[PDB]
């Protein structure tokens, strides 16, 4: 039925004679149909929350009710695509309006209706029987790296009465047919699932393999496991198109809910030029990934929405027998996007203004990852991992949205206070900055790596040293000065990596594995006494000057042009010579 | 009993946030439960919050999401909530609300009992005096817990202290003297925990053969908040059923009561309360006070309870209101310190802030041994000693010191080599932990044991 | 709080 | 071939275990059937209604 | 008189009819008579802080009135007994019920009833004296070491006219006082 607008206050609207409206029902609103969902009740007078300005609203303006909550819409073409917060096609809408601008563009399909892909039933299938369902019954025949195999909608299992044969279709024609209860039932190509529910699967499983990164602080101090949760500072981008470069990621999804403009369109012109060269075959990245952008330029609920439309996007491909690796640009902005909101309601705060709820709806975003197996008669495994940014507010440490992230995530690296070099990004704080996988890995590392066993403890051992002496040494043994010189030659090489530049652009795991097995047998050797083992540590400085700047040095073997062979070759040589000052000290 | 119907509404004012208007209720009752229908078919369960006038508002515990104006129903209990409770509860798990997480039944209700508890008299309490076995060195000879005494742990976030509770699960038990460890039982209770460390208990508490004798809640991050809330008082009332109504011993341990907290947060927002210091409720003092105070031992009864909870400091503030109320209302504390888990010492106990209020009557002749309070100060005034010895040797040097700091910090090391390191599974009997003291102590000559009295000394030493 | 308790007394209405 | 033994003749041994204790629960409750029963129904067929003890006149 | 209730929102209770009701009066809740403090006067609507637990309050319950603030009471039988801040005594409610944990709905009196004390009048004080506030007029041997004598207490006064005769008395009543020709008003020691 038709409804009428009582009133408008920014980007809230009151309406009446709404009896009988739900809680999160969709509606249209004006003659220009804005999308809007309900909020509150309060008899036939509800409130609606809507997506886009409410400039020339006028009050007695006609309102429709639909009858479906906030929902996605799924099927083949995702992939490669760009995505608005609410789904919305940005690049078929720039081409179809041929303006700059986004027009009131309320009506259009997120999948082209036109595009034809060539189905293909499973053949273990056969009319007329009564498998009651099950989850895999075709599968789109190719696509450039990644064929998208279709599935049947959970909650909806029943016989089979006709299936269509192998051919092009264009995904709005129907392939299924399932009555199986004297009712009958249609499916295409297509399905709409609501965002905020949880598509339920057969059952979860523990961690059970790693995950590979290229940044030498993750994999050696805070590894990152497949199927994992974690949240890094905001202070980075690269590390979606590394892990998605060598890692064993099939789709990339990258979410972009309130980045600047300018970061927008520099991911925006440089993620398709970008390349993956599989097997030889020279092959686009894009072609594996999809995106959700909104800057900061769109509504409040479009951002708070865009969290939820990736999420559900990852769930559902991970349903599809693959390995999905998200990232969300931040954390922080949809938190104030939420305080905007909660003081818009006028309901009453907590601390720092954020709601109450805050802790919950985190929880509700995480607990969606892990290493799952699907609902379905052919067996197969799906995982997802989850890297949140938390972007430093004002105050790091007693930002609530922090202190309730800390709280969930189960791997978690941060800034320390911030330095005087603001381009220290490769920071690490080891007040906070801690792991929780290393149980489920150790067995995995000893059939590969065992060299660093020993090594990863003795550097925090060292590390941890330097901090307790460094305080008192800004207000004096030798051995002191041989434990900071080798911790500021840690913090100078193998942290603050460049990342803009080739040469410390990715980092296999060989390469960390030598630089920091020189780097660290370095004071292995030294700090056996005040001289080589059991003179002063300027005597060790002017001895060996010529070794520290190698080891400085070691930083700029790109891995592009030389191999791991060259590069271990070059580190093996320095050490040879650090052994020979050592004979000679 | 109630003999009366039940009754039905379907008159729904509005809804506001998870709250749910209604009106024209003849006699509400406060905190009584209902049972919501959507419209679509599915079930829901909430709780009473307030009442005035003939209308009536509730919270779902499942959320507000999809609820219909007009087309959906509701049920009222007429009652407040009550919990099936028994022996038998021993192997099984829960998720906060009573409902079975493991393939086993419904539990049969061999009794029904008020969530709320009551307030115990305080001229029946009985001072501790025994003491309970838990297998580490450090919470057994440098410390101890007795039959009574209520201990909390701080842990800041990060750091290792689920698997201290499971170890600390896996190995409890009593002193074998020689009514015997039968009597012992366990309640754990783990509240807004991640899905990781919930299958980890589920799993190992499985593993090692102790499901006689736990019994077991869960509640995952992604929980409503109402079901956080209520949890530990259901676990503190089957606890209170298994010790005091039937003679046993339990040991009731709980995770990361800062969720709780938050959870309170939670319900005073909804309420609509105006947050005082750090965005908590003043009465948040006396509330922690109702879900401590339930142990001791009483007259006319050989049973005892013992909480141990865990708490994560936010930011190692001692200043915060959560750790410092507890301090208020709790008789020691014991901590974990970050330096030690980088030094990869699996418990990271830090005994020296750490203090127990009640060791004089935990220990003694009667008890384990009569010399384990001498060697338990002894061992920590010369561990305080090398610390602060291997403090001189960082500056004055090793050429400058005495053969008696040599003794101390080869002592100091030794001491967190072998005392302090347990390992993940190495269950140590008490007297084995007084044995590997005086091992220790054997290093240091004679004169030097100025806290030991001498006849312990000739007894023990040679 | 004095913010917090204005406007909740100026809400009472 | 000592672990595959143990683990048989205890497998053996606890549904033995399991048997009997099924089968003494049997007969416990073939023991009360009908005591039970009547007492319910007939303390079912009971009614005696009231108005709310809190209605004012 | 009595009243109803018409909310409950946890340890705060407005009840209605409670017109003529007084500040800081204590009152009684339920059918348990959970004790509150009035806080609140508005028309005849009163607003009630309940500190004991507050569950199962339906709406329409009874209301007590007590006509007195929070109080203390005295009298002999104080001595070597225990209270728990309220005058609720302990040492009594142990026995009677042999539960370990306290009754919500407690009300028993603060000193034990039905004990004799071995009342002494004083043999100076004939019918007629005309007496002053906190008087004394008796003595009871409480014990073996200190004597309580009783006395008048204040904002009381005036010419004697019945005096209890020795012998034992159980918290009853023993003197009378006709003062400023009112009524006859009666005194135990309580």
């Amino acid at each position: 039925t038709f409804g009428y607008v009582h009133g408008v206050s920014g980007p809230v609207v009151t309406a009446c004679d709404m009896a009988g409206a739900a809680m999160y029902e969709l509606v249209r609103v004006g003659h220009s149909e804005l999308v809007g969902e309900i909020i509150r009740l309060e008899g036939d007078m509800a409130t609606i929350q809507v997506y886009e300005e409410t400039s020339g609203v006028s009050v007695g303006d006609p309102v429709l009710r639909t009858g479906k909550p906030l929902s996605v819409e799924l099927g083949p073409g995702i992939m490669g695509a760009i995505f608005d917060g609410i789904q919305r096609p940005l690049s078929d809408i720039s081409s179809q309006t041929q303006s700059i601008y986004i027009p009131r563009g309320v009506n259009v399909s997120a999948l082209s209706r036109d595009i034809k892909w060539e189905f293909i039933p499973s053949k273990n299938l056969r009319v007329g029987s009564h498998i009651t369902g099950g989850d895999i019954y075709g599968i789109v025949n190719e696509n450039s790296l990644i064929k998208h195999k279709i599935m049947l909608p959970p909650r909806n299992r029943g016989s089979v009465t006709y299936i269509a044969p192998p051919g092009n279709y264009d995904a709005s024609d129907v392939v299924l047919e399932l009555e199986f209860e004297g009712v009958k039932e249609k499916f295409s190509m297509v399905q709409v699932w609501p965002v905020r529910q949880v598509r339920p699967v057969t059952e979860k499983l523990p961690a059970n393999h790693p995950l590979l990164t290229g940044q030498r602080v993750l994999d050696a101090l805070f590894p990152c496991v497949q199927g994992g949760t974690t949240a890094i500072p905001g202070a980075k981008t690269v590390i979606s198109q590394s892990l998605s470069k060598y890692s064993n990621s099939d789709v990339i999804i990258y979410v972009g809910c309130g980045e600047r403009g300018n970061e927008m369109s520099e991911v925006l012109r440089d993620f398709p030029e970008l390349t993956m060269e599989v097997d030889g075959k020279v092959e686009s990245i894009m072609k594996r990934t999809a995106l959700v952008a909104n800057t900061s330029n769109m509504p409040v609920a479009a951002r708070e929405a865009s969290i939820y439309t990736g999420i559900t996007l990852s769930e559902y491909f991970r349903d599809m027998g693959y390995h999905v690796s998200m990232m969300a640009d931040s954390t922080s902005r949809w938190a104030e996007a939420l305080r905007e909101i909660s003081g818009r309601l006028a309901e009453m705060p907590a601390d720092s203004g954020y709601p109450a709820y805050l802790g919950a709806r985190l929880a509700s975003f995480y607990e969606r990852a892990g290493r799952v197996k699907c609902l379905g008669n052919p067996e197969r495994e799906g995982s997802v991992s989850i890297v949140g940014a938390v972007s430093p507010p004002g105050g790091d440490f007693s930002d609530p949205v922090t202190s309730a992230t800390l709280g969930i995530v189960q791997v978690f690296w941060g800034l320390d206070k911030k330095l005087a070099q603001r381009k220290h990004f490769p920071s690490v704080n080891w007040l906070i900055s801690y792991s929780k996988y290393m149980r489920a890995l150790d067995e995995y590392y000893d059939k590969h790596f065992t060299e660093f066993v020993p090594l990863r403890t003795k550097a925090k051992e060292i590390l941890q040293e330097e901090e307790d002496l460094a305080e008192i040494v800004q207000l004096l043994a030798e051995t002191d000065k041989i434990t900071l010189e080798v911790a500021k030659l840690i913090k100078d090489d193998f942290l603050q990596q460049n990342g803009y530049t080739p040469y410390d652009r990715f980092c296999p795991f060989y390469k960390t594995v030598g630089m920091l097995s020189n780097m660290i047998s370095f004071y292995d050797m030294a700090r056996r006494a005040v001289e080589t083992t059991a003179i002063t540590w300027s005597i060790i400085r002017e001895h060996m000057g010529e070794i520290l700047y190698k080891l400085s040095s070691m930083k700029f073997k790109d891995p592009v042009k030389d191999g791991e062979a060259k590069i271990k070759a070059d580190y093996a040589q320095l050490l040879e010579d650090m052994q020979n000052a050592f004979r000679s000290l | 009993y109630l003999s009366q119907p039940r009754l039905t509404y379907k008159t729904v004012s509005g809804v506001n946030g998870p709250l749910v208007i209604l009106d024209h209720v003849k006699f509400p009752r406060y905190a009584e439960i209902v049972h919501l229908t959507l419209p679509d078919g599915t079930k829901r369960s909430g709780q009473v919050l307030e009442v005035s006038g003939s209308k009536a508002v509730v919270q779902v515990f499942e959320g507000t999401s999809g609820i219909d104006a007009k087309k959906t129903s509701c049920e009222f209990t007429g009652d407040i909530l009550r919990t099936p409770v028994s022996e038998d509860m021993l192997g099984r798990v829960f998720n906060g609300s009573g409902k079975p997480i493991d393939r086993g039944p419904v539990v049969l209700a061999e009794d029904f009992l008020d969530i709320m508890g009551q307030p115990i008299n305080p001229q029946c309490r009985i001072y501790p005096e025994e003491m309970i076995q838990t297998g580490i060195s450090a919470i057994d000879g440098m410390n101890s817990i007795a039959r009574g005494q209520k201990i909390p742990i701080f842990s800041a976030a990060g750091l290792p202290h689920n698997e201290i509770a499971a170890q600390i699960c896996r190995q409890a038990g009593l002193v074998k003297k020689s009514y015997s460890e039968e009597n012992f039982a366990i309640v754990f209770a783990a509240m807004g925990v991640n899905m990781e460390t919930a299958r980890f208990f589920k799993s190992d508490f499985e593993e090692n053969g102790s499901m006689d004798n736990v019994c077991l809640f869960l509640n995952l991050a992604n929980d409503p908040t109402i079901e956080r809330i209520i949890t530990p008082r259901l676990a503190l009332t089957t606890a209170e059923f298994l010790a005091y109504q039937c003679e046993k011993h339990v040991l009731v341990i709980l995770t990361d009561m800062s969720s709780y907290a938050e959870a309170l947060r939670e319900v005073s927002a909804a309420r609509e309360e105006v947050p005082g210091r750090r965005g908590f409720p003043g009465y948040m003092y006396t509330d922690l006070a109702t879900i401590y105070e339930r142990a001791g031992r009483v007259e006319g009864r050989n049973g005892s309870i013992t909480q141990i909870p865990i708490l994560t400091m936010p930011n190692d503030d001692i200043t915060h209101p959560i750790p410092d109320l507890t301090g208020y209302i709790t008789e020691g504390q014991i901590y974990v310190d970050r330096q030690l888990h980088n030094r990869q010492i699996y418990p990271p106990i830090n005994v020296l802030p750490s203090l127990s209020r009640l060791m004089k009557s935990a220990i003694g002749e009667g008890m384990t041994r009569k010399d384990h309070a001498d060697v338990s100060n002894q061992l920590y005034a010369c561990y305080a000693i090398g610390k602060d010895v291997q403090a001189m040797k960082a500056v004055v040097g090793e050429e400058a010191l005495t053969s008696d700091d040599l003794l101390y910090l080869e002592f100091l090391q030794k001491f967190e080599k072998n005392f302090i390191t347990q390992g993940p599974y190495e269950n140590r009997t008490v007297y084995e932990t007084l044995d590997i003291g005086w091992q220790l102590l054997r290093i240091f000559p004679k004169e030097m044991l100025k806290r030991i009295p001498q006849s312990t000394l000739s007894e023990f030493y040679p | 709080f004095y913010r917090l308790k204005k406007i909740q007394e100026k809400k009472k209405i | 071939q000592a672990a595959m033994g143990s683990q048989g003749n205890l497998s053996a041994e606890v549904e033995q275990a399991t048997r009997r204790q099924v089968q003494g629960m049997q007969s416990s409750q073939q023991r009360n059937r009908e005591r039970v029963l009547a007492q319910l129904l007939g303390m079912v067929c009971e009614v005696r209604p009231q108005v709310h003890p809190n209605y004012r006149v």
